[PDB]
């Protein structure tokens, strides 16, 4: 049930 | 094999690209875009006033749908 | 023990049970995780909290080098 992101910043 | 790059707006429109879709066309949309490959990126931005309720529910149709690989894109 | 990031509609933030800010977030994280940056971190938010405010977390978090996120809802 969690959703694995990453976060992407320029 | 462009970068798949999901938007949505404050008043909650989404798109793909230029392309609109909604929570019913998107996994249509992208198995088109991609040719079915689910280890894509999909990189996902939104307004500043997107909600959490909003976001959750895009990650859940692609999380159901074996998109598994999202970043999410600030500014 | 999973580490669970909390984030409130009133803007209010925990780790865990424990209230937190965004300026003291990574100091208490650490101290919990014994700075291992591999320890997942689940983010929950109320159903109001916006993108602006969740990108700053998560900002913190990636600037600290915790790179494993899981979203729950």
């Amino acid at each position: 049930q969690p959703i694995s992101v990453t976060m992407v910043t320029p | 094999e462009k970068p798949v790059y999901l938007s949505v707006k404050a008043d909650n429109s989404m798109f793909i690209g230029n392309d609109p879709v909604t929570d019913e066309t998107m996994i249509t949309a992208l198995n088109a875009l991609t040719e079915g490959k689910k280890d894509t990126t999909i990189f996902f931005r939104a307004d500043k006033t997107v909600d959490y309720e909003t976001l959750m529910k895009v990650m859940d149709t692609l999380h159901q749908a074996g998109y598994l690989k999202i970043g999410l894109v600030g500014e």
